[PDB]
RNA sequence: GGGGGGAACCUGGGGAACUGAAACAUCUCAGUACCCAGAGGAGAGGAAAGAGAAAUCGACUCCCUGAGUAGCGGCGAGCGA
RNA sequence: UGGUUCGUGGAGCCAUGGGGGAAUCUGGGCGGACCACCGCCUAAGGCUAAGUACUCCGGGUGACCGAUAGCGCACCAGUAC
RNA sequence: GAGGGGUUGUGGCGUGCCUAUUGAAGCAUGAGCCGGCGACUCACGGUCGUGGGCGAGCUUAAGCCGUUGAGGCGGAGGCGUAGGGAAACCGAGUCCGAACAGGGCGCAGCGGCCGCAAAGUCCGCGGCCGUGGACCCGAAACCGGGC
RNA sequence: GUGGAGCCUGGGAGUGAGGGCGCGAGCGAUAACGUCCGCGUCCGAGCGCGGGAACAACCGAGACCGCCAGCUAAGGCCCCC
RNA sequence: GGAUGACCCCAGGCGGUAGGGGAGCGUUCCCGAUGCCGAUGAAGGCCGACCCGCGAGGGCGGCUGGAGGUAAGGGAAGUGC
RNA sequence: GGGCCUGACUGCGAGGCCUGCAAGCCGAGCAGGGGCGAAAGCCGGGCCUAGUGAACCGGUGGUCCCGUGUGGAAGGGCCAU
């Protein structure tokens, strides 16, 4: 298995489109860019995904709605990620915040809340929240819900 | 996880404790299957009265 | 450079959980005495907007 | 619309909170309104008056 | 002791417009281009009348990140800690 | 008025052209109008390496150019004109 | 040297090229001819597709160490694992509502524990979009500082 | 009715100056190689081929390549032919 | 069919501007390369009625030229007038 | 024409018409609390089709959702206009 073996796989490293390189491409000439107009130009049109030709854009006559927020900005305030039973299937014996966020489920900064999509195990669970299902799951499995501040 | 408990034979016969067990787990029928949880006090049950339960693992 | 997120968009929509675009209804901002209970009602509830103007709005909204 | 066709709120009279729109020519009706109508805070049919929109 | 010079870099004092906003004035371009003064092999900054919520941190500078987040905005174009 | 993300905005903070104008710790500034509570910090003197920027200069190295290319100049080029 | 090359008398047929156009040999544009130069790119971000890695996870950035065309360390952070709600909040739900009503937006792999595939994510490649001058050439102009 | 049919989802477009003709009308003057719609067609993109003297769109007919083979379409069969 | 484009039989499609898609050719450069072709002649030039390829092209031969060129397979672009 | 009245409802809304979007339109049924009727029932303005104006910005009533260390407040949001 030498250096002259080593191929990519079929698709794996396509080729490019080249554009005005003559007739038989197909993209001779205009460049596949059709023949005038803005969106021929070098530069091209407005951003498309909103001007619209001059009238009011559809985003734009769409209403706002909600606290947008004001300087200096955002409150902080506890955040809450939820974390359902389920997740929780892989740990032994304790589960706090600190593992949950190793094991990749939990978020840093965020306080944890079980939720009870899954089934509870006799696990110890450390949590600064606990939903009302995910607490009665986890009491009749034998868990022992502990909460935090 | 969970339990799957079948009363398969009957208490007839056995001693009134593993009778009540059977009560604890809400065990009345022969073949009645109930699909209960899977802590100690109620594992603890199904090890007494083992011989006359099938019990299956369901999680 | 990285891509600015549209703030208009941001205060105006919202990306559902399957990609759909959400909104609210227009057209009871104001001029609503001789509108019917229906329309009004019916106008405070949100729309899922047409998919060509969704897949616009949510190419303005790269990071959420 | 116009000056002598107002648009006016109707206020249940019972807990003050305006809860419909309407109008009427104040040049044929010039005393304030007064309808019952459900009030959706009282949730029971309350005498609305007429208030200035 | 000063003077003057030095490619670019740096700080300070001043400071556009085309352009973008598919017109345009706020806004943008941009405190950019440019002018000037000064510095130096760098320059600035620097040892909390700070940060801002951690009962926390501990000069400054610089990179990554936070984050195109918080916000700002004819709440437009965009700007952006 | 400027700076800040902050375009007057609930607009604080930092700076300051004008007017008014304190106190020395039980003094004062700050935590985004403001008030209270609770904290944080010590203004109106100065200096301070290093980490950072640049490349006239020397060297090293290119899936960089190879004389219409590469610097405007491979050559008596900022020349001839 | 039963073939081929060069030439062209006669006969048949026959309206340059490019561009622009509804339509050009067109008496519409461009080009005297030749040689060289000459126009869809790159970065970051996005979106979709695609080739692999791994998979309820995936991945590092700056740096640090090593190398001197050697790679590794680095988990800060980023995306994903939950949504609904303006939000407080609740959460496989949530929002509206008096509702246990109705509705909106949401919520569940193939084979005999093993493979197979996979959410997702990372990297490569490709198309296209965003920001840059963004396919190349071209104004008339505007502004600054000088002459 | 298996068709370069249709339907769903997604990537990429280009086009958003049409023109002739037949028919249906409007406008015009029961004018215009006029104009504006409707149905169709062709040209556009079939200025490739046959006919129509020549001639985008009338008739004939949808050109993958080769043949010093055959049959036809319109139109033709006195000579040009 | 046979088994996976191994090639063969049958059938059908194959005008085309904008434009979409697919497959290729060639140019410069990197790995392959401390290799290999090369003065018994590199690249480049000039011929060829020869061979291969639908084609872009690639071979081959003669002349010129006088020192470089660079395979299979991949990689990257200042890539074709 | 007359009697009683305020459904010129609140919360929704199956299903559609229309339609590039955004809009526009019709709507049975369910719940709340009503109106008329003996009742069946009808009533979510008007025989119907015009009587209209997306967003941004702000006003007012409600709500009591956010409140920049904390409690308040400023200012926002939400419902209605
Ligand atoms: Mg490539
Ligand atoms: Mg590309
Ligand atoms: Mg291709
Ligand atoms: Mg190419
Ligand atoms: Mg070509
Ligand atoms: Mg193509
Ligand atoms: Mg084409
Ligand atoms: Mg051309
Ligand atoms: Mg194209
Ligand atoms: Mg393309
Ligand atoms: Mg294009
Ligand atoms: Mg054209
Ligand atoms: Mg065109
Ligand atoms: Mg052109
Ligand atoms: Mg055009
Ligand atoms: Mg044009
Ligand atoms: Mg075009
Ligand atoms: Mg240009
Ligand atoms: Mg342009
Ligand atoms: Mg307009
Ligand atoms: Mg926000
Ligand atoms: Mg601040
Ligand atoms: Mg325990
Ligand atoms: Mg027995
Ligand atoms: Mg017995
Ligand atoms: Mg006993
Ligand atoms: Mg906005
Ligand atoms: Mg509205
Ligand atoms: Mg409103
Ligand atoms: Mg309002
Ligand atoms: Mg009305
Ligand atoms: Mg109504
Ligand atoms: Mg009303
Ligand atoms: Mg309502
Ligand atoms: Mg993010
Ligand atoms: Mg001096
Ligand atoms: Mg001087
Ligand atoms: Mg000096
Ligand atoms: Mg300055
Ligand atoms: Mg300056
Ligand atoms: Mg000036
Ligand atoms: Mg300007
Ligand atoms: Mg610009
Ligand atoms: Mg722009
Ligand atoms: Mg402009
Ligand atoms: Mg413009
Ligand atoms: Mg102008
Ligand atoms: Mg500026
Ligand atoms: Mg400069
Ligand atoms: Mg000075
Ligand atoms: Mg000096
Ligand atoms: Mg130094
Ligand atoms: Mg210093
Ligand atoms: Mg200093
Ligand atoms: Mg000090
Ligand atoms: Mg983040
Ligand atoms: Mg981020
Ligand atoms: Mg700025
Ligand atoms: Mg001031
Ligand atoms: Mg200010
Ligand atoms: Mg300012
Ligand atoms: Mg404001
Ligand atoms: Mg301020
Ligand atoms: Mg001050
Ligand atoms: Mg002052
Ligand atoms: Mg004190
Ligand atoms: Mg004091
Ligand atoms: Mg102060
Ligand atoms: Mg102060
Ligand atoms: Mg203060
Ligand atoms: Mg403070
Ligand atoms: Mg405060
Ligand atoms: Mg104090
Ligand atoms: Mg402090
Ligand atoms: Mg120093
Ligand atoms: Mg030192
Ligand atoms: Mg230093
Ligand atoms: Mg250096
Ligand atoms: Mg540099
Ligand atoms: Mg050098
Ligand atoms: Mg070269
Ligand atoms: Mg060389
Ligand atoms: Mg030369
Ligand atoms: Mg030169
Ligand atoms: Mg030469
Ligand atoms: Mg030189
Ligand atoms: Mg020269
Ligand atoms: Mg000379
Ligand atoms: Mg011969
Ligand atoms: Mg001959
Ligand atoms: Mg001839
Ligand atoms: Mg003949
Ligand atoms: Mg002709
Ligand atoms: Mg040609
Ligand atoms: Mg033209
Ligand atoms: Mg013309
Ligand atoms: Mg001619
Ligand atoms: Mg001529
Ligand atoms: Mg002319
Ligand atoms: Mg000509
Ligand atoms: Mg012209
Ligand atoms: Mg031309
Ligand atoms: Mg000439
Ligand atoms: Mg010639
Ligand atoms: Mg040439
Ligand atoms: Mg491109
Ligand atoms: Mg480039
Ligand atoms: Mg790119
Ligand atoms: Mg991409
Ligand atoms: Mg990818
Ligand atoms: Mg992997
Ligand atoms: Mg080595
Ligand atoms: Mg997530
Ligand atoms: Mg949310
Ligand atoms: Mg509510
Ligand atoms: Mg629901
Ligand atoms: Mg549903
Ligand atoms: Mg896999
Ligand atoms: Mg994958
Ligand atoms: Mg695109
Ligand atoms: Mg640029
Ligand atoms: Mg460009
Ligand atoms: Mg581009
Ligand atoms: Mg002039
Ligand atoms: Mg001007
Ligand atoms: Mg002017
Ligand atoms: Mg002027
Ligand atoms: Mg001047
Ligand atoms: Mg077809
Ligand atoms: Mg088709
Ligand atoms: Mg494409
Ligand atoms: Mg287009
Ligand atoms: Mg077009
Ligand atoms: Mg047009
Ligand atoms: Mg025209
Ligand atoms: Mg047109
Ligand atoms: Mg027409
Ligand atoms: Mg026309
Ligand atoms: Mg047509
Ligand atoms: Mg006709
Ligand atoms: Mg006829
Ligand atoms: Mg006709
Ligand atoms: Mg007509
Ligand atoms: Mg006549
Ligand atoms: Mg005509
Ligand atoms: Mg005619
Ligand atoms: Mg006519
Ligand atoms: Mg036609
Ligand atoms: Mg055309
Ligand atoms: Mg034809
Ligand atoms: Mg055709
Ligand atoms: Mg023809
Ligand atoms: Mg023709
Ligand atoms: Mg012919
Ligand atoms: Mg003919
Ligand atoms: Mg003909
Ligand atoms: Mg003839
Ligand atoms: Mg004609
Ligand atoms: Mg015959
Ligand atoms: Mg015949
Ligand atoms: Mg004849
Ligand atoms: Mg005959
Ligand atoms: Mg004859
Ligand atoms: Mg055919
Ligand atoms: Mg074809
Ligand atoms: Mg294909
Ligand atoms: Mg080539
Ligand atoms: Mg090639
Ligand atoms: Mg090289
Ligand atoms: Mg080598
Ligand atoms: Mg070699
Ligand atoms: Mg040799
Ligand atoms: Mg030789
Ligand atoms: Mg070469
Ligand atoms: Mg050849
Ligand atoms: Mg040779
Ligand atoms: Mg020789
Ligand atoms: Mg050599
Ligand atoms: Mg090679
Ligand atoms: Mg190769
Ligand atoms: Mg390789
Ligand atoms: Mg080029
Ligand atoms: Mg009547
Ligand atoms: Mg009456
Ligand atoms: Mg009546
Ligand atoms: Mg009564
Ligand atoms: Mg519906
Ligand atoms: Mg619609
Ligand atoms: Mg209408
Ligand atoms: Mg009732
Ligand atoms: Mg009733
Ligand atoms: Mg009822
Ligand atoms: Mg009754
Ligand atoms: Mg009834
Ligand atoms: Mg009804
Ligand atoms: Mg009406
Ligand atoms: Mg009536
Ligand atoms: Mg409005
Ligand atoms: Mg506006
Ligand atoms: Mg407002
Ligand atoms: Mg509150
Ligand atoms: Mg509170
Ligand atoms: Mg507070
Ligand atoms: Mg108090
Ligand atoms: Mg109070
Ligand atoms: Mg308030
Ligand atoms: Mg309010
Ligand atoms: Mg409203
Ligand atoms: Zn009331």
């Amino acid at each position: 298995m030498k250096l002259s073996d080593l191929r990519p796989n079929p698709g794996a490293n396509k080729r490019r489109k080249r554009v005005g390189r003559g007739p038989g491409s197909g993209h001779g000439k205009t460049a596949t860019r059709g023949h005038k107009g803005q969106k021929s130009r070098s530069g091209g049109l407005k951003d498309p995904r909103r001007f619209e030709g001059g009238r009011s854009t559809t985003l734009m006559r769409l209403p706002k709605r909600g606290m947008q927020g004001q300087v200096p900005g955002e409150i902080k305030r506890p955040r809450y990620q939820g974390v359902n039973l389920k997740d929780l299937a892989r740990f032994e014996g304790e589960v706090t915040p600190e593992l949950l966020v190793r094991a990749g489920l939990l978020k840093k900064g965020y306080r944890l809340k079980i939720l009870g999509e899954g089934e509870a195990k006799p696990l110890k669970v450390v949590a600064h929240a606990f939903s009302k299902s995910a607490l009665e799951k986890l009491k009749a499995a034998g868990g022992e819900p502990v909460l935090l501040e | 996880p969970r339990l799957k408990v079948k009363l398969v034979k009957s208490p007839i016969g056995y001693p009134k404790d593993q009778k009540a067990a059977l009560k604890a787990l809400g065990l009345r029928r022969l073949q009645q299957e109930r699909v209960l949880e899977d802590t100690p006090a109620i594992r603890g049950n199904v090890e007494k009265v083992a011989h006359l339960v099938r019990v299956e693992v369901v999680e | 450079p990285k891509m600015k997120t549209h703030k208009g968009a941001k205060k105006r929509v919202k990306i559902t959980a399957s990609g759909k675009v959400v909104a609210m209804k227009t057209g009871k901002r104001h001029l609503n005495w001789q509108k019917s209970g229906k329309e009004i009602r019916q106008k405070g509830r949100k729309f899922v907007l047409a998919k060509p103007e969704a897949e616009r709005i949510k190419l303005l909204l790269p990071y959420e | 619309a116009s000056e002598v066709r107002i648009k006016l709120l109707l206020e249940c009279t019972e807990c003050k909170r305006r809860n419909y729109a309407t109008e009427k020519n104040k040049r044929n009706t010039p005393n304030k309104l007064e309808l019952r109508k459900y009030c959706p805070w009282c949730r029971k049919h309350t005498v609305h008056r007429e208030v200035k929109i």
